[PDB]
């Protein structure tokens, strides 16, 4: 391999004009290049972006978001609202629970939050709720993790805690760290030769980010996948999925399908029992010898086992195929 | 028969004390969707045959 | 008619899918189609999009 | 057979009148016991088949 | 976390010169940056002979 000429582009200098404003110039660039990477890191860095967002809001007293509270002028809505632009940075951790208690009369703002070591604050004058009467006092747990591209609480329908407290409010979930981008081509005066462009980047964020990370990303992001535009070896999948179960499918099932007590339960997640299949085929001698069951939960094994059309002993010793 | 709001409703899972009550009355505040029980309610019916 | 009764005040709330009749107010109808991400709107010399 | 008609013949299937212990244990000699031990073995048999368990819900 | 790789790829010549390629697994605003970006790259920043 010996053709082509090419250059290459390079970081210069990074005017920070503010916290949530930016600019990101790449000087040693052609003209070609310099206006096409353009659309590239502004498509990426608009949407393909990391950053922490609120999606779960435990307050003390509010069961549901359409409640309210005595003393705070605001209701359970707006303070939701108020909780979807918290700038937060969290260190080295995807989930991070952030406790926020305060009484008496004033607003309560991003400080009154239980300043954590790995959590970084941007704006601690974030206004939160306002507190009207000073016998008031709010308690609430706010989490906090790392996603990437919105993605609602209309999403999770109910594929996260199987039980999920009543008082755990859902919140939207804005991700994408980046506001605004935009850049300008605009001739370079690189002192070398004379038709070169240098592709400057404006930025507007909201501090939980800083230009380095976020360009080095997005390249990088870019470069992953163009890594498949190399070879085109044109793979297919196999497909073909085995369409012939050759035991009853229910045994696939946890004992937590059974529906019985919390003692009978305890103890067989005590005895390694995590589905059915494994209960169907332990014989009452095993489970006499089991620690913390009697008379009483042997009888709730059998019964909530021959309801189902199961048995309790039995054998079949084909598990568990065939993954 | 009279039909009674009860929550020994036949032919249910977990999911029936999942969302209600101790009396069939789903809790204020839960969280529900397409197919989940809001009140449970039974009516009497025999004879079927089968 | 007879005994009791259970009345369930639930709240849902909508976003706007494709399809919702959304007009001006000058006889401006008019109906939603797609989504379109913001990664891919008309902009100008500034990030603003529309 | 001597257990698919005593299944289909006791709880009475494709054959309109359904009867009880003794008018299948006088057709089939030992009375009572047996063809309800029987009656009862074929109801072992369906413990693993998966087609009458989704058909029940 | 991070991202996909696209995995079902398609390539089908029509003849020596004109060619279709495919690829599905692929995010939002992806298939156009990689579409104008290529198309940026194949239409000037190609070498070759005239």
């Amino acid at each position: 391999g010996s053709v082509t000429e090419f250059l290459k582009p390079r970081l210069v200098d990074i005017e920070q004009v503010s916290s949530t404003h930016a600019k990101v110039t790449l000087e040693p660039l052609e003209r070609g290049f310099g206006h096409t990477l353009g659309n590239a890191l502004r498509r990426i860095l608009l949407s393909s972006m990391p950053g922490c967002a609120v999606t779960e809001v435990e307050i003390d007293g509010v069961l549901h978001e359409y409640s309210t509270k005595e003393g705070v002028q605001e209701d359970i809505l707006e303070i939701l609202l108020n909780l979807k632009g918290l700038a937060v940075r969290v260190q080295g951790k995807d989930e991070v629970i952030l406790t926020l208690n305060k009484s008496g009369i004033g607003p309560v703002t991003a400080a009154d939050i239980t300043h954590d070591g790995d959590v970084e604050i941007v704006k601690p004058q974030h206004v939160i709720c306002h507190l009207t009467d000073e016998n008031a006092s709010i308690s609430m747990r706010i989490k906090v993790q790392r996603g990437r591209g919105y993605v609602p609480a209309s999403t999770r329908i109910h594929s996260e805690e199987d039980e999920r407290p009543i008082g755990r409010l859902l919140v939207d979930a804005c991700y994408s760290p980046v506001e605004r981008i935009a850049y300008n081509v605009e001739a370079a005066r690189v002192e070398q030769r004379t038709d070169l462009d240098k592709l400057v980047i404006e930025m507007e964020t909201n501090g939980t980010i800083d230009p380095e990370e976020a360009i080095r990303r997005a390249a990088t992001i870019l470069a992953e996948q163009l890594e498949a535009f190399v070879d085109l070896r044109d793979v297919r999948q196999p497909e073909v999925k085995e369409e012939k179960p050759e035991f009853d499918p229910i045994l696939l099932r946890p004992v937590d399908d059974l529906e019985l007590t919390v003692r009978s339960a305890n103890c067989l997640k005590a005895e390694a029992i995590h589905y059915i299949g494994d209960l169907v085929q332990r014989t009452e001698v095993e489970l006499l010898k089991t620690p913390n069951l009697g008379k009483k939960s042997l009888t709730e094994i059998k019964d909530v086992l021959a309801s189902r059309g199961l048995s309790l002993g039995m054998r079949l010793e084909n598990w568990p195929p065939a993954s | 028969g009279p039909e009674e709001i009860t929550a020994d409703i036949p032919n249910v899972g977990e999911a029936a004390l999942s969302k209600l009550d101790e009396s069939g009355i789903v809790y204020i505040g839960a969280e529900v969707t397409g197919g989940d029980i809001l009140v449970g309610k039974v009516t009497p019916k025999g004879e079927t045959q089968l | 008619g007879v005994l009791k009764i259970v009345k369930v005040y639930l709240a849902v709330k909508r976003r706007i899918q494709p399809g919702d009749k959304m007009a001006g107010r000058h006889g401006n109808k008019g109906v939603i189609s797609k989504i379109n991400p913001i990664e891919d709107m008309p902009y100008d010399e500034n990030g603003t999009p529309v | 057979a001597r257990e698919a008609k005593v299944l289909r013949m006791r709880f009475g299937i494709d054959m309109n009148t359904d009867y009880t212990l003794e008018e299948v244990g006088k057709q089939f000699d030992v009375t009572r016991e047996r063809i309800r031990q029987i009656e009862a073995k074929a109801l072992r048999k369906l413990r693993h088949p998966s087609r009458s368990e989704v058909l029940r819900s």
